């Protein structure tokens, strides 16, 4: 369980993250291409 | 320029532990998103966080929210250093104290309604004196990290334990670290920063090397200028950044004393240096203590300088302790301390091109509330031959006279003063051009 | 303020390109002709810069602007001004029927004279046009392949005619000098001196005015000044304002060189010092300009001599021997002020002072693109930021800059070039540029 | 003789004035018109470009 359980706990968070943050990215990078016509 | 310093840009989420970059990057420097990075930023601060990867950075840019910037106390558009951070431990056991007005009623239910949330099941890196912004309930409260098992930094996991513990960190006490001069408060230098680490801290951080290539290192170093030119603040700069231990003597001061009581205080000031050594002694003021010994018409004041000569000259090379001191008036120093073993080496502190001038005001309005159509290289155009000093009280008059524009909306009679109207006030080019031409 | 500005009439107008290039042709619009009372084909006297006056056939074009006036290079040139600056427009009425008239040719638009100039160039050119020329036009004629340019040397009657099929046309004389041209295009008025509106200004005021309107002052009970001193550091541009004045002013304009008099010989300058106020007096409304003024009448402590205080006196006593209704005014300038003699700057004498002090950045900008207009100047020239770069420099400091930029630039290119040809290989010359780096090495000379 | 002299001078004084200021209207009028109709045909040669230019901007703008 437990020495490996830390480690998959941790890059399965990391990658949690990773996901909230590209989440970001894309609603972001629609409103630049909707502010450079608009 | 080089791979791992970046220049510092805004974070698009607002996570406290979220430091992105983009691929290419994390690609030359052998990074993986998640790793967990060392950031060394102004003042010697370092902030430890996670790295993670995004589309919309560019090659050279770092992107971070405030509360990294802030603990790397660098500001948007610095440049920083990155460095991975293989070594994290998980740690043990840390201890966490609230800032005194974020919370009035204080420590009630922090651990649970702001903290546990926060840290758990994060696993968040922290480091030592980390200052944090928590939001739970409608409140928002700032964690100073005051010590963490193991130090500096770790990886706050489930199982570490979590002290809430001690009396909540007073503002002012805070203030007072945001307020330590380091070489970025200092424009228009580089020239002679350089020269002084090279003078001063090299040598007492590598006396092997010296030794080593059969040389021995300068010893008595002088800082000289007009005034107002940054000599003072130099030193207290150096202080600050330095290595060693620090003795500062100030001119003025050892002469205010009493027949005695300053030759004792020279004393205890090289004493106190040869013991915690690896030392820097610092004289300011140098011209008021070791005047040309021709026009003090007194017994005692020469007594001082053959005092000062005797501790300078009573140095081994061995002592491993430097003497910085700094004077606007060379010229009227007494010749023997300018010989060799003693002030031999000279640093002009001179008055400052442009560009510094432009660095200077920049450094002198980072905190103020400018305007769009202020023009920071236009005042440093319009403003030959001032220096530092002349600059910075430019650009309070500048301010004085921006709050001189709302009067009107404010009473000398109020307690203190409308919040909007202070949140509103901005400075204007034409407070810029009322204030030269004030100082011409 | 310094309020000496140009006003909006009706006989000024902007200038712009002809669409047709005949040489006596000003194109108007109608409207402009009607409010104006002028008719298709009268004859105008247009004015221009430096004093210049050019005389014209006025026409009817449809696509010209109200407020503008067309006119092609020809035309421009001998008014002196450009694209885009304002002339003064009226009818010339008096035009005789020119009797005969002297012309040459430009000694290098001739080159190998073909020498029958009478007949290929101008008689086909003036004959059945009854074209207006004024004295000292330079204008251009095509005939052959080639293309030759004329001077009016003079006109009988002067100082403009109409040329008519019996107007004797005289090729007499030597070829001119290019250069003897290109000295008078490159002779100084206001527009060559930058920096000073303000004194400027100020100089039109205490001179200009008072002697071309005398009878509003005494109108208004006051007497005008009549000593005027201009001084500055040296370098400032005392002795450019003074030439610029003579070639714009309306007066007669004598010059006393200050040296060049205290260079004769013991009474020769007493006398020449005379001729020239007796001169004034008597081509009056005048003015007469002393320049180096310190060199004649320095503060008489100084001078161990007989003679030069005799001097100093002679001069004092021109001065105060000027009754008000001579009409002259005295300039003077000088870069030394505090060593004048101190009677000079008494009432009656040099009464008033203008500072033609050191110049602001942008002024020091007016000046560096003075200096530069004739200068082959690359796309990566900033010559603001030049001007930023130059505290404390004067008009003089920065011409020489701009020289040593050019130097640079001319060094740099010494590899394509010889010391030892004769003259210089024409593409590499069409070539030259000068770049920021030039400027930047000529600042680094000049420190 | 030269009681006579000086009135027999100033007469032939008169005879060279009258002579020389004795020694138009069909000329008058042929230098009027033949100048007129000289810058009748330089508005012509204008008038000539003026349009030439109005339909090169009106090709220009389209
Ligand atoms: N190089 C600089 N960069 C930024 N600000 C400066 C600089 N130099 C001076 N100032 C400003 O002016 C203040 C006074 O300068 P200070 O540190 O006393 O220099 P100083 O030349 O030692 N004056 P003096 O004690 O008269 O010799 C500084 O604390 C800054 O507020
Ligand atoms: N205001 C200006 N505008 C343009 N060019 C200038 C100006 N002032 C000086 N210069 C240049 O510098 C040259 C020399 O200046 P000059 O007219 O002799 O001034 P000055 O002050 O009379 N010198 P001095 O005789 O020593 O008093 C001029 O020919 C210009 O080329
Ligand atoms: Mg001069």
């Amino acid at each position: 369980d437990v020495v490996v359980k830390r480690q998959e706990a941790l890059a399965a968070a990391r990658l949690k993250m990773q996901e909230e943050l590209n989440a970001q990215v894309e609603k972001h990078k629609e409103k630049l291409k909707q502010l450079e016509e608009e | 320029n080089r791979p791992n310093r970046l220049i510092v840009d805004e974070a698009i989420n607002e996570d406290n532990s979220v430091v992105s970059l983009s691929q290419p990057k994390m690609d030359e420097l052998q990074l993986f998103r998640g790793d967990t990075v060392l950031l060394k930023g102004k003042k010697r601060r370092e902030a430890v966080c996670i790295v993670l990867s995004d589309d919309t950075c560019s090659d050279e840019k770092i992107r971070m929210n405030r509360v990294v910037r802030n603990n790397l106390r660098v500001r948007l558009g610095d440049v920083i250093s990155i460095q991975p951070c293989p070594d994290v431990k998980y740690g043990k056991r840390i201890h966490v104290l609230p800032i005194d007005d974020t919370v009035e009623g204080i420590t009630g239910n922090l651990f649970e309604v702001y903290l546990k949330p926060y840290f758990l099941e994060a696993y968040r890196p922290i480091r030592k004196g980390d200052i944090f912004l928590v939001r739970g309930g409608m409140r928002a409260v700032e964690f100073k990290v005051v010590e963490t098992d193991p130090s500096p930094y770790c990886i706050v996991a489930p199982d570490t334990v979590i002290h809430c513990e001690g009396e909540p960190i007073k503002r002012e006490d805070e203030e007072e670290s945001w307020n330590e001069v380091g070489y970025d408060d200092i424009g228009g230098c580089r020239k002679q920063l350089a020269q002084i680490k090279e003078m001063v801290e090299l040598p007492l951080r590598h006396p092997a090397l010296f030794k080593a290539i059969g040389v021995k290192p300068p010893r008595g170093i002088l800082l000289y200028g007009p005034p107002g030119t940054g000599k003072t603040l130099i030193a207290r700069a150096v202080a600050n950044e330095t290595g060693a231990f620090f003795f500062l003597i100030n001119g003025p001061e050892i002469m205010s004393k009493l027949a005695g009581e300053s030759e004792s205080n020279l004393r205890k000031a090289f004493e106190e240096a040869e013991k915690n050594a690896p030392a820097i002694i610092f004289i300011d003021e140098l011209d008021a203590i070791a005047p040309k010994r021709e026009k003090t018409h007194g017994e005692v004041e020469r007594r001082i300088v053959s005092q000062l000569l005797t501790l300078m000259d009573g140095l081994k090379q061995r002592a491993h302790v430097i003497v910085m001191a700094a004077t606007n008036r060379p010229n009227s120093i007494d010749p023997a301390l300018r010989r060799f073993g003693r002030f031999d080496r000279e640093v002009d502190i001179g008055i400052p091109d442009a560009t510094g001038r432009l660095e200077i005001l920049q450094i002198h309005t980072k905190n103020m509330k400018l305007a769009d159509d202020v023009d920071l290289e236009q005042v440093a155009n319009e403003t030959h031959g001032h220096v530092g000093a002349d600059l910075a009280a430019l650009c309070s008059e500048a301010a004085l006279q921006a709050i001189r524009k709302k009067m009107d909306l404010i009473d000398l009679e109020d307690e203190t003063i409308d919040a909007e109207v202070m949140n509103s006030l901005a400075v204007t080019m034409d407070d810029f051009r009322w204030a030269l031409s004030q100082s011409n």
